[PDB]
């Protein structure tokens, strides 16, 4: 007799205050790969 | 599919009301009593009749227009706005006879983007904008240089902010569930002798997998907010023509036409927004059974063997995008089925900022622009309005709409209700899908309208509209049952 | 340069492009003060 089970949960929550439209969306883009942000996208955020 | 349409049917009409002395004219009315459904037929007639009167009563219709009466519109406007190089009247009117004009904006200046979308009314119910009720193209002088990036814009006297506010949110959960089983089962015995033997197999495996995958992401961007005035409003001309033409006498048809032409509500606060909503849901499994067995006898000789094989595999997946401000080429890649590449999102973002829905909004009664300054015998009209107001509620709340299969949503537009499907349900009422079952979520039958005076109640029930049919979600939204004093 | 998680230590490339922005917009660091009240000329009632 066998059995076997798995779980997973991911959650991530970016939110923003202040920034272009475009930027606030493009930074707030959820990475799976890279949960904090894209340096250049957050870069171009805390430009807009 | 399980059908047999429902055929609109309005009331038997009311008395008349007596001749109006301002408007001489009589109106008679209807209720709507049940909405065409499953495409039974409709019976409109515009929810209406008026007739022509000979009554001698007196009015006082003539409150004074001060300024300058715009000749076509009906509307009056403050005489410092003549020759003010802007149309004022509607029509422009205003400008006629300029002996000279005086131009004031120095600059090209865009109206602030939808700024014209959120000067008409709502009905609340169907959540929908209706018609145009404050003239957001009317500027009182004004002039004052506003920015958004480097843009420059005019903003309409009505508005007391429009404003950024440049706030986003994103939120986004994966989750996976999955789950494995495998049992094996045998048995053997034997026997022999010098002549006789035996024998006897048996090997079993029954099997099991599970899985699920569900994302959501939403994200909700917010680069406008909008507030209305609270009063000192300028009023669209065709709303304001209709309102004059309401009777001082109560029969509430004309007052329903208002609401139809005009909304429920107008939009005092508003947030602007974009919204890109992303869903996928998954929900997989498979199965398999295996069996195999043997039986041997020995003296003269036989043999038996048996194999039994199964398998099955499956997926469920739907997803769902929903997509409320920018421009129609970010909007379409965005609502394509693959999660947004952040260019897209970003160039979406950036479109919301020239396109924007309404995301939450604060919404004062409509009679509220009725005003003294504006309208003779107002007074009345707004008790009448307010009375009707109620009375409309009544009608436009969806309650009277049967439910929906698939668990669909009725919205009740003009005087029809049409059952909107989710994903995965199909046809008139939502009856058509491949599936099992899915949960319902409850909504009530029409509350009851008022017991009596000294302490009055309303009541509710769910007899079809229920949960626990195919085991549903939520029964309630607020309260069972309501009471409240007479006065 | 606030986004690197420092790992490394400092990112020169990083680093050094911040440190140019920093002569494009600075931040007081440190300080040395002299009282409000001693500036004020222009006035009617100065003194008083
Ligand atoms: C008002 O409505 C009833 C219901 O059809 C009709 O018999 C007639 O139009 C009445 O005046
Ligand atoms: C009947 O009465 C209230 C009015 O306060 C409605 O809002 C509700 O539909 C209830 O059932
Ligand atoms: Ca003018």
């Amino acid at each position: 007799a066998a059995s076997g089970t798995q779980n997973n949960v991911l959650r991530g929550e970016p939110f923003i205050r202040g920034g272009g439209a475009g930027f606030i969306s493009g930074l707030s883009y959820l990475e799976l790969d890279n949960p904090a942000g894209n340096k250049r996208r957050y870069s171009a955020w805390a430009e807009s | 599919v399980t059908l047999m349409p429902i055929d609109c049917e309005l009331s038997s009409w009311s008395s008349w009301t007596t001749c109006d002395p301002c408007q001489k004219k009589r109106y008679r009315y209807a209720y709507l009593l049940q909405p065409s459904q499953f495409h039974g037929e409709p019976c409109n007639f515009s929810d209406k009749e008026v007739e022509d009167c000979v009554t001698n009563r007196p009015c006082r219709s003539q409150v004074r227009c001060e300024g300058f009466v715009c000749a076509q519109t009906g509307r009056c406007v403050n005489r410092r706005l003549l020759c003010n190089g802007d149309n004022d009247c509607g029509d422009q009117s205003d400008e006629a006879n300029c002996r000279r004009i005086y131009k004031k904006c120095q600059h090209e200046m865009d109206q602030y983007w939808g700024i014209g979308s959120l000067a008409s009314g709502i009905n609340l119910f169907t959540n929908s904008f209706e018609g145009p009720v404050l003239d957001h193209r009317y500027y009182a002088g004004g002039c004052s240089p506003h920015y958004i990036l480097n843009t420059r814009f005019r903003k309409p006297y009505n508005v007391e902010s429009y404003t950024p506010q440049t706030q986003g949110k994103y939120e986004f959960i994966l989750k996976e569930y999955e789950s494995y089983s495998d049992f094996e089962r045998n048995v053997t015995e034997k026997m022999a002798s010098k002549d006789r033997g035996k024998h006897y197999i048996r090997r079993t495996k029954r099997f099991s997998h599970t899985k699920s995958v569900f994302l959501h992401a939403r994200s909700d961007l917010e680069v406008a907010h909008y507030k209305l005035k609270p009063r000192s409003l300028m009023l669209h001309y065709e709303f304001l023509q209709r309102v004059k033409r309401l009777p001082l006498e109560y029969s509430y048809g004309e007052y329903r036409d208002l609401f139809r032409d005009f909304g429920t509500h107008y939009i005092t606060e508003a947030v602007l927004g974009g919204i890109y909503e992303y869903t996928l849901v998954m929900n997989k499994e498979a199965m398999e059974r295996g069996d195999y067995t043997l039986n041997n006898v020995h003296a003269r000789g036989i043999l038996n063997e048996i194999k039994d094989r199964n398998k099955r595999d499956t997926m469920v997946e739907d997803l769902v995008v929903l997509v409320r401000g920018g421009a129609s080429e970010h909007i379409t890649t965005l609502a394509y089925q693959e999660l947004p590449t952040a260019d897209l999102m970003q160039e979406w973002g950036d479109a919301v900022q020239y396109n924007p829905a309404i995301i939450k909004v604060k919404v004062e009664p409509l009679y509220e622009l009725v005003t003294a300054t504006d309208f003779a015998y107002s007074s009345t009209v707004r008790q009448n309005m307010k009375q009707a107001l109620e009375e409309f509620q009544k009608e436009v709340s969806s309650c009277h709409c049967a439910p929906c299969q698939g668990n669909g949503v009725p919205v009740l537009k003009g005087s029809r209700c049409d059952c909107i499907c989710p994903v995965g349900s199909q046809g008139l009422a939502c009856e058509v899908s491949y599936r099992k079952n899915t949960p319902i979520d409850g909504k009530w039958n029409c509350w009851s309208n008022w017991s009596s005076c000294s302490g009055r109640r309303k009541t509710r029930q769910r007899q079809c509209n229920n949960p626990p049919p195919q085991n549903g979600g939520s029964p309630c939204s607020g309260p069972a049952s309501e009471t409240l004093d007479c006065s | 340069l606030a986004w690197e998680k420092g790992s490394s230590g400092l990112e020169e490339k990083t680093f050094s492009e911040w440190l140019e922005s920093v002569k494009e917009n600075p931040a007081v660091i440190d300080f040395e003060l002299a009282p409000i009240v001693d500036l004020v000329r222009n006035i009617p009632c100065a003194v008083t």
